[PDB]
């Protein structure tokens, strides 16, 4: 594949469930590697915008492009080394940064598709239909799911609502936009954001660009707007067969607060977000990047400054670790709405048999 | 560097604020219940001034009275306030000449022009100035600069221009052009004399204006020598630079902190908005410098003072302020506004980025979409105004009104439209 | 304005074939407009529509 | 996807070895290490596949010989000859000719190079920040009058306008409508432009329908005006020029500098 390891930073005595670091700067790249994937990796290394949902879509697009580029060889067959290539790609992705359940599902589907179509069929005719099928899948298991979510929201949400959210949950943003402009109702939307990621800020900016009244929030306090807050949706990434949620940042805290004060929380998701794997703590599987998001003194991301911060090894023993993905609870997110419209997260795998 | 004395300019540009000024002046008017010269005074105090020069001319008596009222006439402070007499609507050259003739200052003196609100430390700057002076004999004055508010797309009138230096920090040129309404000039010429002596150059366009100078014992002599100067930024410093005295240099310093001078209406509005937000940290309404005001920060972005009466079923927005003793019945849809102390209101105020000054009686019903109401200018029944509307002094508004953008309302109880006594553009009575 | 039936008569017969363009699903089935026999709506219940993810 | 072009010409600017009957511009061993060797090394570093060197009327086989013998090469390097050459355009006329062979992106690099800086970071910059075109400027000679000046931006990093000092009106000029969008504009004194060009996917349309560029500068980066009139058609992402600064002492060839380069190399 190329070059691996050779990186600074200690193994850390506290929290080491997954490996922590990689390929950022390109040197001596292989001939067969498609550059799009490399570009994507480069983006992800220092990404602000995407989270869970759009990433998968991007991956799908890339795969489609790859398929379009590839034709059946004379020596090797269509199902000879494709699988190997896929595996290699997956490995590369893993090396870059750990992935989502949706992505895995997509991979599985692709594998199934590969298994399905026999190599004896005409090649031109084959991918003509295959690509169409892929497109159809994309339409159904993403856009249609989103549409369904929107419609669920429509029946449920009262005549004009104050809405609170966290992160970069693209579907939810889209829904908000729809509420603002398409169906036309009052949108007192409150967005919270942390230090390491400027996702919330970005979302706010986007809302402003569409013409929405936004309330910006940080870690130090949340309750200042609560003690008034009436209806809340949480940030989503992946669901388990427990009834729990594996999501981003201090969403758990927010959920807890909601539970304490007046009203519970609800999350809407895609029907292909669900896993069959299970966990129950923020120690199980940790998603990590480099401890550098808080080294630069606030404000913007690319700055390059002279000051005081930058003591990972310089002074007498110092560690500056963080986490990205944490455990969201069960007793509080009562709502789960998918391609099967209605249900509770207490019914943690009721749709897994039906699919 | 102990014991200092400075000259400050107040009521610099009237008629620029065209709706106001007839009996009550320009600088006396508050930002949000609090006057603008107070901040300047505070700054001066912080600096450590022992002798204060101040100029009064147009509607001067009232200004003087106000000064007397403010707690600085007593010898508890190291500084005293003295008034310089000058004719109606004047420049800065004549006044400077007068000051020179009078003749008091020995050493360093600071001239501040316009309306400057600062939240910056200056001791370090002073030290730097001192160091510079110590470095070489032929050295003149210090200047301040700041990064502008993102992109100038709503601020249309003034686009600044500066050609600076890294090591010693020095500039010569300055330029302004309109454009968005009707385009004209597309060319600006730059000095080609001596450049490679310092080598390094940093050009910066859009920067916040204030006009501040820390001056040494050269300026009055220079004035005495050459009596052709009118303004300091356009003619004086540049003139001095351009082969007048050999070896004379200036110093520059940059600060990213909030410091804006007021000149127009939209700019003023923006400043007000900024103040409403938590942009300033040494200058906030909860700290209270005067120790007679009781404003404190509250939930859903609102400023308030003690005891406000309001009827049931309410609807409130963001970035607002409500004064003490404002007696309100039913209504209020408050979004982005300032209201002064004590305002009797009948029913309903539809507020969409509005503004209200000191003591305003409002009758029945008002659909307001971004407008300003001035002091003692009482509102009758049915008030309807569009964007950027500005009202003047003693305007006794009665029944039924409709106005649009850029309309200006008089103050005289002289030339301008929208009359004070007996309605505005529905009847003609007055001067 | 777009109207008028494709054949000679307004209303279809028994055993004849028609092509439909779908507008909305669920609750009943598909009470949808035809592109073979007039623009007036024709309905299918949730049973005859499918044989072998159906709602997707 | 990835291909590069190597410009080669004739020694017209240089004064005191270059005017010999059989010696070329590409093969000049002035300062110990060969001149095109560096270029080759750069190419190797850059991971670019099918790289083609463009040749003028003078020297047709010598360059081929250089490519083949002396040196490790391995990769398929080919020397192609266009016909329309005048030199009254240095390589513009060559660029115009070679356009249907470009499948994706192409980099313009002369035969004469002096390099010490890391070169991956330029490429990376070109890739990442959604840049249409990127050029480079480097510091003045550090080792022991009338000068040249250019426009810069330093905190995003952007380029605006390019004018030297040979043929111009005595006093400087700044446009008004090219300021209300993108406000802050800075001019530096010490910097020296190395003349390296990076080109994206959609640039081939300009050099076949209507050319105006002279010495590869005029109609390439300066027509980025999106205000005033709207008469010249913009090709789609908006037209945006870019520039970056670097520390190490190595620069361009335009005047008498070979002697200085020689002095420099031994360190």
């Amino acid at each position: 594949p190329g070059i691996s390891s050779v990186i600074p930073t200690v193994l850390e005595q506290s929290f080491d469930n997954s490996s922590l670091i990689s390929v950022k700067e390109l040197l001596l790249n292989k001939d067969l590697i498609h550059p799009s994937i490399l570009l994507l990796t480069s983006h992800l290394a220092h990404y602000k915008i995407v989270g869970s949902i759009p990433r998968c879509i991007a991956m799908l697009e890339v795969f489609q492009i790859v398929i379009k580029d590839y034709q059946t060889p004379k020596g090797t067959t269509l199902s000879r080394n494709l699988t190997s290539y896929l595996s290699h790609q997956i490995d590369l992705l893993k090396k870059a940064r750990p992935l989502s359940v949706t992505m895995g599902n997509a991979i599985r589907w692709l594998k199934q598709e590969i298994s399905l179509i026999d190599p004896s069929t005409p090649d031109k005719a084959a991918k003509k239909d295959l690509c169409e099928k892929i497109g159809q899948f994309a339409k159904e298991k993403i856009e249609l799911a989103d549409q369904l979510i929107i419609d669920n929201a429509s029946t449920q949400i009262e005549e004009s609502t104050t809405i609170v959210t966290y992160g970069s949950s693209k579907v939810l943003t889209e829904l908000l936009l729809h509420n603002a402009i398409s169906l036309k109702k009052n949108i007192k939307v409150i967005v919270v954001d942390s230090r390491p990621l400027f996702e919330g800020r970005k979302m706010a900016e986007t809302l402003r660009n569409a013409g929405v009244n936004v309330m910006y929030a940080l870690i130090t306090s949340l309750d200042t707007i609560f003690n008034d807050v009436d209806y809340v949706f949480l940030g989503a990434h992946s669901i388990l067969s427990n009834g729990f949620l594996y999501s981003r940042a201090g969403t758990a805290m927010l959920a807890m607060s909601a539970k304490r004060r007046n009203i519970p929380v609800l999350v809407c998701c895609e029907s292909l977000k669900f896993s069959q794997r299970v966990q129950l703590d923020s120690v199980t599987f940790n998603e990590l990047a480099d401890p550098n998001d808080l080294v630069n003194i606030d404000y913007e991301n690319p700055v390059e400054r002279r000051g005081n911060k930058g003591a990972l090894l310089n002074q007498f023993i110092k560690e500056r670790k963080f986490e990205k993905k944490k455990l969201a609870m069960e007793n509080k997110p009562k709502g789960n709405k998918i391609g099967g419209k209605k249900g509770s997260e207490g019914e943690s795998k009721d749709a897994s048999n039906e699919e | 560097e102990d014991r200092l004395q400075a000259v400050v300019l107040t009521d610099s540009y009237e008629t620029r604020f065209m709706p106001l000024t007839a009996v009550k002046p320009r600088c006396l008017l508050p930002l949000a219940n609090v006057p603008l010269i107070e901040y300047t005074l505070e700054f001066l105090a912080k600096a450590g001034v022992h002798e204060v020069f101040l100029i009064c001319s147009s509607h001067a008596n009232q200004i003087n009275d106000y000064i007397e009222n403010s707690k600085w006439n007593l010898p508890w402070s190291p500084f005293k306030i003295t008034t310089i007499m000058s004719p109606e609507a004047r420049c800065t050259g004549d006044v400077m000449r007068d000051l020179d003739n009078r003749g008091i200052i020995t050493g360093d003196f600071i001239l501040v022009s316009g309306d400057v609100l600062t939240n910056i430390d200056f001791s370090k700057m002073l030290e730097f100035h001192k160091k510079m002076h110590l470095q070489d004999k032929d050295h003149i004055s210090t200047m301040c600069l700041s990064k502008a508010s993102t992109y100038p797309k709503t601020r249309t009138i003034e686009p600044a221009a500066f050609v600076l230096d890294k090591s010693t920090s020095r500039c010569i040129y300055y330029q302004d052009l309109p454009l968005p309404s009707s385009r004209e000039k597309t060319s600006i010429q730059i000095d080609p004399e001596l450049l490679d002596n310092v080598d390094e150059f940093v050009i910066r366009n859009d920067l916040i204006d204030c006009r501040i100078d820390i001056c040494t014992s050269h300026v009055p002599l220079i004035f005495q020598e050459n009596f052709d100067y009118q303004s300091l930024r356009t003619d004086f410093v540049k003139g001095v630079i351009s082969s007048d005295i050999l070896g004379k240099h200036i110093y520059a310093y940059l600060t990213d902190e909030y410091a804006v001078r007021v000149e127009s209406w939209q700019t003023y509005d923006t400043i007000s908005q900024d103040f409403l937000g938590r942009w300033c940290y040494p200058l906030v309404l909860d700290s209270n410098i005067q120790d007679d005001q009781t404003y404190s920060y509250e939930s859903r972005h609102i400023y308030k003072e003690k005891d406000v009466v309001l009827a049931q079923s309410c609807k409130i927005g963001k970035c607002t302020a409500i004064g003490s003793g404002t007696k309100i019945g039913e209504g209020t849809k408050i979004e982005n506004s300032v209201i002064g102390r004590n305002c009797q209101i009948g029913e309903n105020i539809r507020i969409k980025n509005s503004f209200i000054w000191d003591d305003c009686i409002i009758g029945n019903n008002s659909i307001i979409d971004h407008s300003l109401i001035a002091s003692n200018a009482t509102l009758g029944s049915n008030v309807r105004l569009n964007d950027g509307c500005i009202i003047g002094f003693n305007v006794k508004i009665d029944d039924n009104m409709d106005l649009d953008r850029n309309t200006k309302i008089s103050a005289s109880p002289q030339d301008l439209d929208d009359q004070t006594l007996a309605v505005s553009i529905v009847g003609d009575k007055g001067v | 304005t777009s109207h008028c039936r494709f054949y000679e008569n307004k209303y279809p017969e028994i055993d004849d074939i028609v092509m439909v363009n779908v507008q909305q699903i669920a609750e009943m089935g598909a009470y949808v407009k035809l592109l073979e026999y007039d623009n007036i709506e024709g309905m299918i219940l949730l049973s005859e529509l499918s044989r072998r993810s159906i709602q997707k | 996807s990835i291909q590069a072009f190597v410009f080669c010409g004739k020694g017209s600017n240089l004064a005191p070895m270059q005017h010999s009957t059989r010696l070329p511009k590409a093969l000049l061993p002035i300062g110990n290490r060969p001149m095109i060797e560096y270029v080759l090394d750069w190419c190797d570093q850059a991971d670019f596949k099918e790289i083609s060197v463009v040749a003028p009327v003078d020297e047709i086989e010598l360059i081929e010989s250089g490519l083949t013998s002396f040196l490790n090469s391995n990769h398929s390097h080919h020397l192609q000859d266009p016909k329309k050459i005048n030199f009254i355009s240095t390589g513009e006329s060559l660029q115009k000719e070679l356009l249907p062979r470009i499948n994706g992106d192409f980099v313009i690099l002369p035969c004469d190079f002096v390099t010490d800086i890391p070169p991956q970071v330029l490429v990376d910059q070109f890739r990442n920040r959604d840049d249409n075109n990127l050029a480079m400027t480097i510091y003045y000679k550090n080792s022991l009058k009338q000068q040249q000046f250019f426009t810069v931006y330093s905190e995003i990093l952007l380029d605006v306008y390019s004018q030297r000092d040979v043929t111009k009106t005595k006093y400087l000029q700044i446009r008004s409508h090219l300021l209300w969008n993108y406000p802050n504009l800075t001019v530096s004194t010490k910097l020296l432009n190395s003349f390296i060009y990076f080109c994206s996917f959609e640039l081939c349309q300009l050099l076949k329908l209507g050319p105006q560029s002279m010495s590869r500068q005029a109609s390439f980066k300066d027509p980025f005006t999106g205000n005033q009139q709207q008469q010249n058609p913009p090709t789609t992402i908006f037209i945006l020029p870019n520039e970056t600064l670097f520390i190490r002492a190595n620069n361009l060839n335009a005047y008498m500098d070979a002697n200085r380069f020689v002095l420099k190399i031994k360190s």
